[PDB]
């Protein structure tokens, strides 16, 4: 109740509500030292709502502040001038670019592919080429740093700035920096490239199975060495593959050690090194002594990546254990206990009121393919866009199967050619009201009542008057294609089923399920699966509904069965439903069940299989 | 000629009799008189009733309509051979009088669902009403109306909802729409 605020060793965690409003206008909206001076003044978080769709009230410290709260781009979305020159926009058309530093959480051959993925998001658009050099300045310098990297600018240590980059000019004019202390990844949580085994070259696949538990990163379980290993696939009872996990601690790659551990600390001209360095380096390689005096022994191997089960705090990597007692109160799963960011932690140590040893369990991480891409644009002289679905947009969003957006091909366009040697994006985000609109799918999901659309969902709890949005759909569901169709979750067990196309998907607990997405003939239908039209579950008979063209279909979400020789045409139970309705949805109570067609509803009483209250769409729900 | 409108079931019910007649020969409209003094002037068809839809035995021999178009034009063909059901008012002896104002329509203009709803369909739901939309966003009431929202989707008379719909009576009272021939049930179920 009273929930608790504590201070975690190495986090330095002050901000209380506004307190960082204060510090996070100015760094995106230009207002230094002084509590913005919105007191005589009104400007500032004026402007900042402008951005992100205007729910403009002021401060609205109650809705605004969880946006600032949101992982962005590093760069400012007003004015500009932020140093990088006036004309934003490369003189050249042959572009190069150089890889300085790296990071851990990555090989390097992910990560050299990743950037040249991004890059290629904007040639794929442009007469533009990047060709990447290894030696001397170069237009692009690709980098990683954490707070105070050399640029004046500062990252915020985890989350928060993603990275930040300089529009086209010279030296800095143009580079792209990259936040070290986040967890990159290809964006779907901690990625591992095995080292032994008999898989040497794959991912590890988290999670797996083993023993009947799944495991998310790395392990020592099983092993008595001490050694990490993953396995390469979902079943390693079925399959059997594995690799080790790389970590200086652990073993090297080439050089002459012989995969000899790193040695802690190493002697390398007058300084011990701790971890590896790239200190005489410039291939931005990760080294280190495999004895205690590089110089004299001169025995070396090199650190390409590193795997780790706990993120950020103090604990450098160790796993987390259960149960752990904070607080006086023993938890034998992550928690967010002491923390107010809703940020999850665990301890590295049965107590932590003891030993005070924690870190952060590893969320999703962010796609250093896409956080590059939009940096990337900044690089070519892009500027932040104000369009929800627009890759220039600020805020991050993970998008499984990512397209640059109109906007954007319009923006990076407008500045250079499009293609040498006619197409376009296609669709752009479409308006609230302003425009005509028939919804890909209504649908009540949790408490809110979601409107759907190409890439786009509105949602809105009881508000009639105005829902929310837009926001990409793939915020909450990535997996899930650019144009979804009929869509229900059921009450019986609270899972999002999403149908679309030839297949469907069934989200729980915002993760799809092991073997989904399957076509509809598994799921019940025949072969008729091509695509749907609407479904949902009854207020009164608790069943499925799969309406499909001008017959409508019966599913057993009580059970796995299906009901004798459907599909029946409406000829029999339902009656003013029009064929092939857009959509249908049960709200809380009443027992009506709308039916969603045109650009109008018709209003279905459950209790009596009848009829009521015929609707314009737009007036009545979806607020205008 | 200032007609109201109303559902293509109201007709079967309104109206005391239907069937398709033809004109073979115009009973060339005679004498009258009337206020002014002046004959009364009526149109007088000769007709051919394939079968009688409704209303009293004495069979039409002849139709009737108001002079001019103006105040009820029920001007239809002759020799042609197109067929019309208009269920006009029934009077002694094969006199019915069709005005411009009635359901009327050529034969060919109905649909499969139309015509079918002549000898059982139409004639289930008389004991209700058809209530017709005003304006995004209607409703209704009373357990025996039928929303009736064509001027919402088709602002003419001919829209889906007449095309094929028909707002029977449900075994508690009550009314509702329908399409097809299976009247027999409330919602799908299964035995659980
Ligand atoms: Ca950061
Ligand atoms: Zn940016
Ligand atoms: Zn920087």
């Amino acid at each position: 109740a009273p929930s608790p605020i504590i201070k975690f060793p190495g986090d330095v965690a002050p901000k209380t509500d506004k307190e960082l409003a204060v510090q996070y206008l100015n760094t995106f909206y230009g207002c230094p030292k002084e509590s913005c001076n919105l007191f005589v003044l009104k400007d500032t978080l004026k402007k900042m709502q402008k951005f992100f769709g205007l729910p403009q009230t002021g401060d609205l410290d109650q809705n605004t502040i969880e946006t600032m709260r949101k992982p962005r781009c590093g760069n400012p979305d007003v004015a500009n001038y932020n140093f990088f020159p006036r004309k934003p926009k490369w003189d050249k058309n042959q572009i190069t670019y150089r890889i300085i530093g790296y990071t851990p959480d990555l090989d390097p051959e992910t990560v050299d592919d990743a950037f040249a993925r991004a890059f290629q998001v904007w040639s794929d658009v442009t007469p533009l080429r990047f060709s990447r050099i290894h030696d001397g300045e170069a237009d692009i310098m690709i980098n990683f740093g954490r707070w105070e990297h050399g640029d004046g600018y500062p990252f915020d240590g985890k989350d928060g700035l993603l990275a930040h980059a300089f529009a086209p000019g010279t030296g800095v004019g143009g580079d792209s920096h990259f936040d070290d202390d986040e967890l990159w990844t290809l964006g779907e949580g901690q990625v591992v490239r095995v080292k032994y085994g008999n898989a040497d070259g794959e991912y590890c696949k988290f999670p797996f199975l083993f023993n009947g538990k799944e495991y998310n990163s790395c392990t020592d379980t099983g092993r008595s060495d001490g050694f990490l290993w993953c396995s390469t696939t979902y079943n390693f009872e079925k399959d059997g593959k594995y690799g080790f996990c790389p970590h200086e601690a652990l073993f090297t790659m080439g050089g002459n050690a012989e995969g000899q551990p790193c040695k802690f600390p190493f002697r390398f001209q007058g300084t011990s090194y701790d971890s590896c360095t790239t200190e005489g380096r410039t291939d931005g390689y990760r080294w280190c002594g495999t004895t205690e005096d590089y110089d004299r022994d001169k025995k070396y191997g090199f650190c390409p990546e590193t795997a780790m089960s706990t993120v950020g705090g103090n604990s450098e990597g160790a796993p987390c254990v259960f149960p752990f007692t904070f607080l006086g109160n023993k938890y034998e799963s992550c928690t967010s206990a002491g923390r107010s960011d809703g940020k999850m932690w665990c301890a590295t140590t049965a107590n932590y009121d003891d030993d005070r040893k924690w870190g952060f369990c590893p969320d999703q991480g962010y796609s250093l393919f896409l956080v590059a891409a939009h940096a990337f644009g900044h690089a070519m002289g892009l500027e932040h866009s104000q369009d929800p679905g627009a890759l220039m947009a600020p805020i991050y969003t993970y998008t499984k199967n990512f397209r640059l957006s109109q906007d954007d091909i319009k923006g990076i366009q407008e500045l250079y050619g499009a293609s040498p040697d006619t197409p376009t994006l296609g669709p752009v985000t479409p308006e609230i009201c302003k425009q005509d609109i028939v919804f890909d799918g209504i649908a009540q999901i949790r408490g809110e009542i979601f409107f759907f659309k190409d890439r786009f969902i509105w949602r809105t709890v009881t508000p009639r008057d105005k829902p929310m949005g837009p926001l990409l759909v793939a915020t909450f569901w990535p997996e899930l294609p650019e144009k979804i169709d009929a869509v229900y979750e059921a009450p019986q067990e609270e899972k999002a089923v999403f149908f679309a196309g030839n297949e469907y998907w069934i989200y729980s607990a915002s993760t799809l399920e092991r073997g989904y997405p399957k076509p509809l003939t598994s799921l019940g239908l025949p072969p008729d699966v091509q695509r749907v039209d609407a479904a949902f579950n009854w207020s009164k008979n608790k069943k499925t509904y799969i309406f499909a063209g001008d017959k409508f279909w019966r599913y057993n979400e009580v059970k796995k069965k299906m009901d004798p020789g459907f599909p029946k045409l409406i000829a029999d139970a339902w009656n003013a439903i029009p064929d092939n309705l857009d959509a249908v949805v049960d709200l809380q109570g009443g027992g009506h069940s709308y039916f969603f067609k045109g650009a109008y509803y018709l209003k279905l009483e459950n209790q009596s299989l009848k009829s009521v209250k015929f609707g314009s769409i737009k007036s009545d729900w979806l607020g205008c | 000629c200032s007609c109201s409108p109303v559902h293509p079931q109201q007709a079967f019910c309104n109206a005391d009799v239907v069937i398709r007649a033809k004109a073979v020969s115009e009973k060339e409209v005679d004498s009258g008189n009337d206020i002014y003094g002046n004959p009364i002037k009526r149109i007088q068809y000769e007709i051919k009733q394939i079968k009688m839809f409704k209303g009293p035995e004495k069979d039409i021999e002849f139709i009737y309509t108001a002079p001019s178009s103006a105040v009820c034009g029920v001007s239809l063909d002759v020799g042609g051979k197109k067929e019309y059901l208009i269920a006009g008012k029934a009077e002694g002896d094969g006199k019915m009088h069709i005005t411009l104002c009635d359901f009327i329509v050529p034969w060919d203009t109905l649909s499969t669902t139309q015509k079918k709803s002549l000898n059982h369909r139409y004639q289930m739901g008389c004991e209700c009403k058809i209530t017709r939309c005003p304006m995004i966003p209607c409703y209704i009431s009373s357990p025996d109306e039928c929303l009736w929202m064509d001027w919402v989707t088709e602002k003419n008379i001919n829209g889906h909802q007449a095309k094929f719909f028909a707002c029977i009576k449900r075994s508690d009272g009550s009314c509702a729409w329908y399409r097809g021939a299976a009247p027999p049930k409330q919602e799908f179920l299964d035995i659980e």
